RNA sequence: AGGGCGAAGCCAGAGGAAACUCUGGUGGAGGUCCGUAGCGGUCCUGACGUGCAAAUCGGUCGUCCGACCUGGGUAUAGGGG
RNA sequence: UGGCCAUGGAAGUCGGAAUCCGCUAAGGAGUGUGUAACAACUCACCUGCCGAAUCAACUAGCCCUGAAAAUGGAUGGCGCU
RNA sequence: CCUCUGGCAUGUUGGAACAAUGUAGGUAAGGGAAGUCGGCAAGCCGGAUCCGUAACUUCGGGAUAAGGAUUGGCUCUAAGG
RNA sequence: GAAUGGAUGAACGAGAUUCCCACUGUCCCUACCUACUAUCCAGCGAAACCACAGCCAAGGGAACGGGCUUGGCGGAAUCAG
RNA sequence: CGUUCAUAGCGACGUCGCUUUUUGAUCCUUCGAUGUCGGCUCUUCCUAUCAUUGUGAAGCAGAAUUCACCAAGCGUUGGAUUGUUCACCCACUAAUAGGGAACGUGAGCUGGGUUUAGACCGUCGUGAGACAGGUUAGUUUUACCCUACUGAUGAUGUGUUGUUGCCAUGGUAAUCCUGCUCAGUACGAGAGGAACCGCAGGUUCAGACAUUUGGUGUAUGUGCUUGGCUGAGGAGCCAAUGGGGCGAAGCUACCAUCUGUGGGAUUAUGACUGAACGCCUCUAAGUCAGAAUCCCGCCCAGGCGGAACGAUACGGCAGCGCCGC
RNA sequence: UCUGGGUCGGGGUUUCGUACGUAGCAGAGCAGCUCCCUCGCUGCGAUCUAUUGAAAGUCAGCCCUCGACACAAGGGUUUGU
């Protein structure tokens, strides 16, 4: 017989094996439609979550009853130093796909990025492209590189240069800085070559790619949680009290008939570690980092306008499970994807943004800075120092 | 961003945190944080309680 | 002309918040909310500002046995404002209206929510005090 | 075990013209109540369900001076007890 | 020619028995529209133009409509004009 | 419930982890039986002292009816041989 | 329907119902924690069951096939569920 | 019948069908047992479409509407009584459409009901006993095998190894509503009373997340407190987590917060040019618009499928890469 | 050898709510002795004040130290165009 009372389905199917991800670092499924008019850029970027806090601000959207009224919002730091092109990798449409067709690395290549290429470098000689830096003086082998790169003039379409992090800059442990491939969007191939080989082993930072009150996409991998029942997982309803063999699970899996559990059945298994691809999520911030002249450039991150304080973004006693964000970063609205610590994609979108509420210029009034290790009530420690006076420990 | 005192404690109260009761008297109070808001449930007179502001104001801490 | 935004609403069906107006009912048997489509097993559930549907369970017996539109005036769940104060009432608490959103009743005892002052004129003008 | 209720009888005081009646005690009745050991075995339709167990376990329960519980001895044997 | 029956109004026109003559080139005592009822409109006979076939009613072949079921599916399959 | 006397080595094993399902315990915002055949399960209540105690009644009961208040520590007082 | 007993009825009931107050994760709606498991390891080590075996759709067929026909298809060895 | 008018909507007397969500026939299968109703829970299909998109119809002025077409994408709820299926009532709603999957689903539960044994009542029986007549009490076993599904190591290949990548094939997702504005406007004698574009939000669903609010809390963190025990103080411990305040981190909740997209082919339909048929016709050759559809996109997984690039065993015995013969 | 990661220490953060000790003319009262002074002195005495936002914990999955201490090319199995 038919189900009685009727009710939509649990979880989406459009999502699943429901495994634990292969990647780690979250993979740019695609890249926007390169225009082959507007100048050349970068379309990703490869940041880091390391935490969230408040913002406070006036909001623009006339209509709403909150028109003109301070709003408080949650966002994400997310601690992006900037990256080291290192490479460039021609593609070729063919009807099979599209073909990487050639890689010409850079000269140098830094030990934070050489690391990636062995599972153990205490134990390695550390004689990657050592062969290879031997082209880049002589005759020979420029002339052979200039082949190449002559080669991906003529035949290739995509290009992406490939970049990798700064994990010196960081406070997380790992000194294996990732890689990634970054496309090229904008002139013609010649020109969008050039660009990437003038780029070759230079730095670049965050704000080159994006810019504020910018809808991106986040792309990253889920905070993991093991195995876990159907409850968890799919979020069936629990059977009741009574049930004799357990009551975190689903009672009917499937009909006789179809004499098979299909797959659109809820079962228990891995929950988490997924990989997710959350998109517009709205740049409020681009932050500074510190930086010398005469002495630290503490300000230029967490003050604003209104605020005229003294503050990083850092809060009292630092991210937590994290740091100190002594770098750039930027800070989107809302949460996003996986852990504290995590790599994180991010990318520019792939939609023509034309909607109120995405081309919303953001004014910030106040950055909260009060520790999240506990319920934190000061916002710097020379307010704290203030109200509390002196104490024993003088 | 008009910054707030604790009904009980007397710090501050930043836009973001804590929480404001309405009692049915018609006066409202604010909260730092849910151990001030379960004090003053309770009851307790934060003039005796140490931590407070009303307290060391009371036992001319500091100065 | 600017709509309501959701809040935390911790009035399911079954709940009798004490009527806060002066027609002689005490309490709300709220025995349902306008404007709920729902879910399967889902209690539907009134915050403040919401419109429901009431019985009264105790008062005058003119209002007994029967069923009256109602506001829920204040909610002792704590809601969320959009400016970031979370906003409890001490508790639950409602009033006997008409279909059109007029008040049966004529003066508010106690403090109305503006979440149901804004989107409830007639009641905002018999409330004495505001959130 | 330990508690509760407090039946007859008894004392004093007060009233009553008498009949006798009230008030305060004392007294300690009962297949009386709570409740241990004991005896039992309600519900969880709990645990267990190739068990610890060919009927057990846990909590929750009924009863707990009486048609009470219980050892040993002794009587009744198969269309019979 | 408000023809007759029918008045509730049918002078062609809810219905029904009738149902012919004149002028005629020719128009039914009327196909309908519509009217309380008319009116007004609309539906032969003949021309003017154009330039050889035109049109009706049946009938039977293929094709199509008629033709709605639950795991995804079976001219055996692939396919086939 | 904790202790001495006396007695044991955790009931036929150890180690490392701390997933899902369980078995046995707990806690939960707002609502309060909307759950379910059914308040099943758990929760409320609980001791004592002081008040206060309904209908009904076989006048014995009902009755811990219900419903209330108090309770710690310390320093004293008075009353009982 | 009247000792195949009728009508009653205080007290009593692990007896059968219904409502109210209280109380609660029964539920809205699920969540977190603890212990013993389950898990991995050393040692030890059973049982039921067993024609052969073990991916499907449709067909026909003793009228619901793992095996047959026609199609889809098919990649060692395993772990927790 | 529908004032008039067979056919907007209907439809007698007759007639032709489909359907197996009714009940009968029937007894082919199973009696060395295929667990016998309902509810819960979960997935999937069908359409005979209640709503939602796109449209033709009216006895469609508007509003409300019934009739029909494409169409099953997405929905279709909360309760009172009843073991119920069914039924009915209240309430909300956009709508509270209908079914199938061994009358889906008991090694998934539950066991209220049927349907053993204990008992009561009525009627029947001389009686033992009977009763699709009522009542109450009554044991719901097993997965460690194979498959299927879920996730988890791996597998053959590529000389070995690592890299960054492509993408065959699978999956797939968004939903509907309110308010404001249009506007008391069109339309209508009035009564009443729309719509497109905007704007603001919300439902249900999905995917995350913990700044904040809440929950948990054996950090056994820090107080407080009962009974006991170290002669006491101090410091502690025991009472299967002694109890209780507050509680970091961490999990976690529409109980907190954030995000949810674009094309193509066309269907129904309405049209163009235009014969057939000197006219006329959306059609016959030819052309246009066209959708909750379908296919892709985004999104998830990634093939006994490929890619470019790196490094390629100094040695103490080594072993190999090219080249030519 | 971007000299490193680790243990201990130190900051920061944060949780709780002000440790022990000592002092006090604080302290309801009581006592002993006397100088029977009742602010006599000395003792008992919950609690109070001060020292003292003190004490204590704070990665084990919080943040910074570059202070102290050691320890850091080591081992085993592999694989060939
Ligand atoms: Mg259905
Ligand atoms: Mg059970
Ligand atoms: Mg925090
Ligand atoms: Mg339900
Ligand atoms: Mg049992
Ligand atoms: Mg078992
Ligand atoms: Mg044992
Ligand atoms: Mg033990
Ligand atoms: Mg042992
Ligand atoms: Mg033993
Ligand atoms: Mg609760
Ligand atoms: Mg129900
Ligand atoms: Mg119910
Ligand atoms: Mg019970
Ligand atoms: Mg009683
Ligand atoms: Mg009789
Ligand atoms: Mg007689
Ligand atoms: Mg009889
Ligand atoms: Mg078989
Ligand atoms: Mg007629
Ligand atoms: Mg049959
Ligand atoms: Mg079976
Ligand atoms: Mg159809
Ligand atoms: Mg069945
Ligand atoms: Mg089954
Ligand atoms: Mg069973
Ligand atoms: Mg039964
Ligand atoms: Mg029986
Ligand atoms: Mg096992
Ligand atoms: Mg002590
Ligand atoms: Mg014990
Ligand atoms: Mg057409
Ligand atoms: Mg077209
Ligand atoms: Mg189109
Ligand atoms: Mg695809």
């Amino acid at each position: 017989s038919h189900r009685k009372f009727s009710a939509p389905r649990h979880g989406s199917l459009g999502f699943l094996p429901r495994k634990r991800s292969s990647r780690h670092r979250g993979k740019v499924k695609s890249f926007p439609k390169d225009d082959p008019s507007k100048p050349v850029h970068l379309t990703a970027f490869l940041g880091y979550k390391a935490g969230m806090t408040h913002i406070v601000r006036e909001v623009d959207r006339p209509g709403s009853k909150v028109n003109k009224k301070e709003v408080v919002e949650a966002v994400t730091i997310v601690e992006t130093p900037p990256m080291v092109v290192v490479g460039i990798v021609g593609y070729v449409e063919t009807p099979r796909g599209l073909r990487t067709f050639k890689t010409v690395f850079a000269e140098h290549i830094s030990d934070e990025c050489k690391r990636r290429f062995y599972k153990n470098w205490h134990k390695s000689k550390k004689k990657a492209f050592t062969k290879y830096c031997k082209k880049w003086q002589d005759d020979a082998g420029k002339r052979q590189l200039d082949k190449d790169f002559s080669s991906m003039k003529k035949y290739c379409q995509v290009i992406r240069v490939l970049a990798h992090t700064q994990m010196r800059l960081l406070p997380l442990r790992q000194k294996k800085a990732h890689l990634m491939e970054i496309q090229v969007n904008g002139g013609t191939v010649a020109e969008k070559l050039d660009w990437a080989r003038e780029r070759l082993e230079q730095q670049v930072p965050v704000s080159q790619v994006f810019g504020q009150d910018e809808m991106i996409d986040v792309i990253g991998v889920t905070k993991g949680k093991g195995y876990k029942g159907v409850t968890s997982r799919w979020h069936t309803k629990k059977l009741p009290r009574k049930t004799h063999r357990g009551l975190r699970k689903v009672a009917c899996i499937g009909a006789w008939h179809p004499a098979r559990v299909a797959f659109s059945v809820a079962r228990a298994g891995q929950k988490g570690y997924h990989h997710r691809t959350e998109i517009n999520k709205k740049i409020y911030k681009i932050g500074q980092g510190y930086l010398i002249k005469d002495g630290k450039l503490i300000k230029n991150n967490a003050s604003t306008d209104y605020d005229l304080s003294d503050k990083s973004i850092n809060p009292l006693g630092g991210f937590v499970h994290y740091g100190e964000v002594t770098n750039d970063f930027v800070m989107l609205k809302g949460c996003v994807v996986g852990t504290k610590k995590r790599v994180l994609t991010l990318r520019k979108s792939l939609l023509v943004q034309t909607k109120r509420r995405a081309l919303e210029k953001i004014d910030l009034k106040f950055i909260d800075t009060t520790s999240k290790f506990g319920h934190g009530r000061f916002q710097t420690v020379e307010e704290k120092k203030a109200f509390m006076g002196p104490l024993k420990k003088d | 961003m008009k910054v707030e005192l604790c009904s009980f404690s007397g710090y501050k109260i930043y836009p973001g945190h804590g929480r404001r009761y309405a009692r049915t008297d018609g006066k409202v109070f604010q909260f730092l944080n849910a151990k001030c808001e379960s004090a003053f449930l309770s009851k307790r007179n934060p003039r005796q309680i140490n931590w407070t502001v009303l307290y060391r104001r009371k036992h001319k801490k500091g100065q | 002309s600017g709509a309501k935004f959701r809040i935390s609403l911790g009035l399911p069906v079954g709940a009798v918040i004490n009527c806060a107006d002066n027609t002689g009912a005490k309490n709300l048997y709220i025995i349902s909310v306008k404007g709920i489509k729902g879910r399967l097993n889902r209690l539907p559930a009134a915050g403040v500002g919401d419109m429901v549907m009431a019985t009264v369970k105790k008062g005058k017996p003119e209002l007994r046995k029967k069923v009256h539109p109602a506001v829920v005036i204040r909610q002792r769940k704590s809601y969320r404002r959009k400016d970031g104060v979370f906003l409890y009432f001490e508790d639950n608490a409602g009033v006997i209206v008409n279909n059109k959103g007029e008040m049966k009743g004529s003066a508010i005892t106690g403090p109305v929510a503006k979440e149901c002052a804004d989107l409830w004129p007639r009641i905002a003008s018999n409330a004495g005090s505001i959130a």
